[PDB]
RNA sequence: CAUGUUGGAACAAUGUAGGUAAGGGAAGUCGGCAAGCCGGAUCCGUAACUUCGGGAUAAGGAUUGGCUCUAAGGGCUGGCAG
RNA sequence: CGCUACUACCGAUUGGAUGGUUUAGUGAGGCCCUCGGAUCGGCCCCGCCGGGGUGCCCUGGCGGAGCGCUGA
RNA sequence: UAAAGUUGCUGCAGUUAAAAAGCUCGUAGUUGGAUCUUGGGAGCGGCCGUCCCCUGCUCGGCGCCGGCCCGAAGCGUUUACUUUGAAAAAAUUAGAGUGUUCAAAGCAGGCCGCCUGGAUACCGCAGCUAGGAAUAAUGGAAUAGGACCGCGGUUCUAUUUUGUUG
RNA sequence: UACCUGGUUGAUCCUGCCAGUAGCAUAUGCUUGUCUCAAAGAUUAAGCCAUGCAUGUCUAAGUACGCACGGCCGGUACAGUGAAACUGCGAAUGGCUCAUUAAAUCAGUUAUGGUUCCUUUGGUCGCUCGACUUGGAUAACUGUGGUAAUUCUAGAGCUAAUACAUGCCGACGGGCGCUGACCCCCUUCGCGGGGGGGAUGCGUGCAUUUAUCAGUGGUGACUCUAGAUAACCUCGGGCCGAUCGCACGCCCGGCGGCGACGACCCAUUCGAACGUCUGCCCUAUCAACUUUCGAUGGUAGUCGCCGUGCCUACCAUGGUGACCACGGGUGACGGGGAAUCAGGGUUCGAUUCCGGAGAGGGAGCCUGAGAAACGGCUACCACAUCCAAGGAAGGCAGCAGGCGCGCAAAUU
């Protein structure tokens, strides 16, 4: 389950040690039009970098990407697939900045080839500066 | 000297930087406070913009919240016992942010009887002969006895803090930064936090 | 690099003084106030060039220190004093006053007023803030916190505050149709009205501004101010009377004033 | 077992066998002969050349004491407890 | 093959000279912490004397300590 | 730098002048078949040009006698492409504007107090904003986990209410 | 202005190059009547440098007895100027040069809800329930003292303060919270029980700490802003005005009109810094790179103005690249621009505007709001002027002027 880390785990807002006689969950909406899901607030899962459970605010810049890796933890490759305009030779050239994007853990099941969305905020790591609004099913997955 | 610099190390891709520019002013290191627990030593410290930094190198005041009923008393600091961060920074007793920190039951268990009137622990067969808390746990006024009957049945105690402030001794962390500001203050580990910070101790036991 | 400038070249000077580049070779980087260095024409030019009172920098200082510039209910005695929009300036020994407003071009409206148009001013507020012990406070264009507001002020709504005491009289609430004025760019003073309101969320809010004469565009919500309600405007206005001559048209009525006019 | 077929008293030369040497450093000499240095292990690092096997303990560096803890590495009996 | 004239090439020389990055060793100088304590001022009980409430005292020209205590 | 179409995007060349791997296989890269909204309905122009249309409903009016529609609004595969708009230092440059008396400059001055200048386009790409949906992507239902209707059920639980009290 | 001509042949048609042709910008050659704007030690050496100056500065507004001058009405001090001193504020602006630096620098672009900011401006400056104005030294002044001095330097005797420091009246009389003598009413038999006063013991502003409890204004969006409660407070603690100029009444120690400053503080402006997205020359005779000595993440901190492997700790094993990563090179500061130009392009930008970088080479730091500063300092490494041979002093890539360099660039 959780808590087999280090320092206690904990959102730095709610409390869970009072008299009495399934822990009080804190999350926030994140601006521009997302939904956070079921799965933040059913789970008892403990995360800080979260949009929507955690500290950090999307501003400035929202992008999109394809999701390419997920070997390492809470934070997604995505890939970004663009054209770039050769002004003599009048086409274009594939170029990609495969940017390092923190993956708000509120999304269970993610697989590569994602469309995942993307927003600025202040840099979580060294790379990192995004986190993760919404993931769509791969084509198919029926088995 | 020591500087807080992003180009001075590697890139995403491996490739090391080239330095452009000696090393800037705001670009700042100072060596850590290693604030061990003594009488109140503190160096101030000059910061970018003018203003003070208190460096705690020597502390032992600063208040800590009782989280259940919400009481708060400034308390002696006396044993660092837990510090996730690292093992050996409970040894060299240094305060940082969260380090579990024993603190005195003494202004707590003052208030709880001040306000409760409830004497806790003390190994049956002890009563008090001197006699100040005996007075404090019985004898009041006739109709406001029964402002204690409906503080009777929702004043029980917390699984394992009959086993604390029986020993005087609280379990309290740090919430502050002793480094930043020179004050030690935080609050009392409760509940599944208390069964948390208490269960990396005792699995150490055996 | 490493301290705030002190000298700013003429060449590098920006070009809404409407200063030359050969006489002056480096500009005021003010000795501040409300409103910023793109964002003022200074009590020096809006002085010395645009009304011409003064030449040389012996002569625009004897007008400053001596306590003359009736600025907004304070005189202050700065030559490069930053006035913006919807503060108040007055002069005290020729007889003429000023409302700070946009004409429709580049520049600013250079326009002289009376004492009793120079007794209100419309702050609009750019955000609204709760003090120590919830009591209400106020951050507008000119960062003006003048507290007790109107509970139907809001962050995008401009406020009226008498100049003498600092306390509000009427305010206009953002509605589609209240006289119009975008604070940005070559739009920089479209005198028209708001006729759209759309979201634009973490983005840049859009608000369609119809000029008088029908002219349909668009503006982000950061820089639409509002003059009034409707067709009235609260305050006098500058030339052109809000309408945004194009290229063409300034053939067209400029050298009209040269056939019958001589 | 009784110091190797003898003992006692002296502690000169010159020997035989050990050592130690300020500053220099092979100027000694047929010749670095004799002596010296290096030496173990852990941990780095390892060239020319090559029959790709080697060269290789190449070369060249770092640590080593005592005491005191910590973690990791297993049986057994009827994801456990003893 | 043979004269002539430059031009690069290979080549013993454990060739030479140079910039830049770097492990290893000894390590200037600051800064920080830990003591330090040279000095420099204090506070007290009393000694020599005072002026008034009353041999007990509140303010004092002037010497000496337990450095008792305290600070830059 | 132009001439140099002797570096070739526009715009070269490779039978014999310099040049096609000896030959196929092959991965990225590059380029990839046709195919998915059609014509008439409704007024005018001087038989036919142009216009107007054939997407979904919590707030509000020319209103109105549980209710008929229309405007503000949260919300309608995505991408490229294209158009507009936002913003985008001057200087230089092109030049509206104006007689440095010429020229390059310059926001000068002009009429016997007043009037007027100090704009504008461009600013590859990239970002933003609102259309268009041709062109090329790229999807949606296949042991249907299917779009669309109101049901049988199973929990958390808005508030309109059980005379005030629980 | 969208262009061609000569040259291999006995003559030919061609591929093809060399050569003309025209600018352009460094030198150089010879020649130089008028006047106008006007480049200039960029290229080789960011090589070396002989005096000086450009950073300090004096007013009706901390502050003033220099006898330094000089006015008169003096005993209610301080007339009115002007010098060091310093509370404080400037030397971080400029000017110069292009050496390093290849997603750097930089450009457009949005971000700070990640922060700092004297000046400048909004402001708040009896909110706390517990002084008629104070400390005891210091500065300049001043005398005596040496040491070649160099902007080198002790002791004595005086002493001012928006310093160096302590702080009290008033507002003030409560309200705001607990433990509570005590009383007003009683229903049922006494106990069980339902509501208001009230002595009094305590605690109670503004920034930093956690936590409890509902959520009063606000942005697209809070752990913003809050409400309040337990109340918590660095001798190296935030403020709670020990301030000034000139007017000044009613009055015999009280009231008030207009300036002045600085902080706790929030809100600006000038900024700064770290960030987002997209963009750069050559090179495969650079194909893998980076990583229990930080590589790419986590999580707790450490520290920093704040966001971050920025730096530690114990974990996970990542990140990057055939869309050229990484490595090497550049007679690479980038851009705004420049030359040429049918259209496309190509070369150039050290040079006056902007951004960055450096002050021989590196490195460390004081001060200040702001330098990792060199017209500051401290070293080490190189260069180099004094020396009385003990020991000092120094930075032209600021402006002239040397020296060296060169094809190449002015008047101390």
């Amino acid at each position: 389950d959780i808590q087999t880390e280090r320092a206690y785990q904990k959102q730095p807002t709610i409390f869970q040690n009072k008299k009495r006689v399934k822990l009080p969950r804190y999350y926030k909406n994140i601006g521009l039009g997302f939904k956070t899901p079921k799965e933040a607030i059913e789970g008892t899962y403990i995360d800080k970098k979260c949009p929507f459970t955690g500290n950090v605010s999307i501003r400035g810049r929202i992008l999109s990407g394809v999701v390419t890796k997920m070997k390492m933890q809470r934070t997604i490759v995505i890939r970004r697939d663009y054209l770039h305009y050769i002004r003599k030779y009048n086409r274009f050239e594939k170029r990609h900045k495969n940017m390092s994007v923190h993956l708000s853990p509120c999304f269970r099941d993610v697989q590569i080839g994602d469309i995942v969305t993307v927003g600025e905020c202040r840099p979580l790591s060294k790379t990192v500066r995004f986190n993760v609004l919404k993931v769509t099913k791969a084509a198919g997955t029926k088995k | 000297g020591i500087s807080r610099d992003n180009w001075h190390k590697r890139r995403k891709t491996g490739g090391k930087r080239k330095p452009y520019h000696k090393k800037r002013k705001y670009e700042l290191g100072r060596p850590a406070a290693n604030t061990k627990i003594g009488p109140r030593r503190i160096h101030t410290v000059r910061v970018r913009g003018g203003n003070k930094k208190y460096r705690a190198l020597r502390l032992d005041v600063g208040n800590f919240s009782w989280g259940s009923e919400c009481c708060t008393r400034k308390t002696r600091i006396i044993d660092v016992v837990y510090n996730a961060s690292n093992n050996e920074l409970v040894r060299t007793k240094t305060l940082v942010k969260n380090c579990i920190v024993l603190i005195d039951s003494t202004p707590y268990r003052q208030w709880y009887e001040s306000h409760y009137a409830l004497p806790l622990g003390r190994k049956k067969g002890a009563k008090l002969t001197p006699e100040e808390e005996e007075i404090l746990n019985k004898k009041r006024s006739k109709k406001i006895q029964k402002k204690y009957d409906e503080r009777k049945k929702n004043a029980k105690i917390s699984s394992l803090l009959e086993e604390q402030f029986q020993q005087g001794k609280l379990l309290a962390c740090i919430a502050s930064r002793p480094g930043q500001c020179g004050r030690a203050d935080g609050y009392v580990l409760e509940g599944k936090e208390l069964e948390f910070y208490l269960r990396k101790i005792k699995a150490r036991k055996g | 690099a490493r301290g705030p400038k002190k000298h700013l070249k003429r060449v590098a000077a920006p070009k809404h003084w409407m200063l030359d580049k050969l006489t002056s070779v480096f500009a005021p980087r003010p000795s501040t106030g409300p409103h910023k260095l793109r964002e003022c024409l200074p009590l020096i030019i809006f002085l010395r060039n645009k009304l011409k009172y003064a030449l040389t920098g012996d002569e625009v200082k004897k007008i400053c220190m001596q306590r003359f510039i009736k600025i907004d209910g304070k005189v202050r005695a700065d030559i490069t004093y930053p006035a913006g929009f919807m503060d108040v300036i007055s002069i005290d020994k020729t007889g003429e006053n000023f409302r700070l407003i946009y004409d429709t071009k580049g520049r600013f409206a250079v326009h002289r007023i009376t004492p009793e148009e120079a007794k209100y001013k419309l702050c609009k507020v750019r955000k609204i803030f709760v003090g120590t012990k919830g009591i209400p406070h106020l951050v507008t264009h000119d960062a003006r916190t003048i507290r007790y507001p109107d509970p139907l002020i809001k962050m995008n709504d401009t406020i009226q505050i008498d100049l003498e005491t600092g306390k509000i009289t009427d305010f206009i609430k953002f509605d589609t149709g209240n006289l119009c004025m975008v604070t940005g760019g070559a739009n920089l003073g479209r005198i028209g009205v708001i006729t759209n309101r759309e979201r634009h969320p973490g983005s840049f809010d859009v608000v369609h501004v119809k000029d008088a004469n029908g002219n349909s565009f668009a503006t982000r919500l950061s820089n639409i101010f509002v003059i009034g309600k409707g067709n009235k405007p609260w305050i006098s206005l500058p030339r052109g009377k809000g309408i945004r001559l194009t290229i063409a048209e300034e053939r067209d009525k400029r050298l009209a004033a040269k056939q019958s006019s001589g």
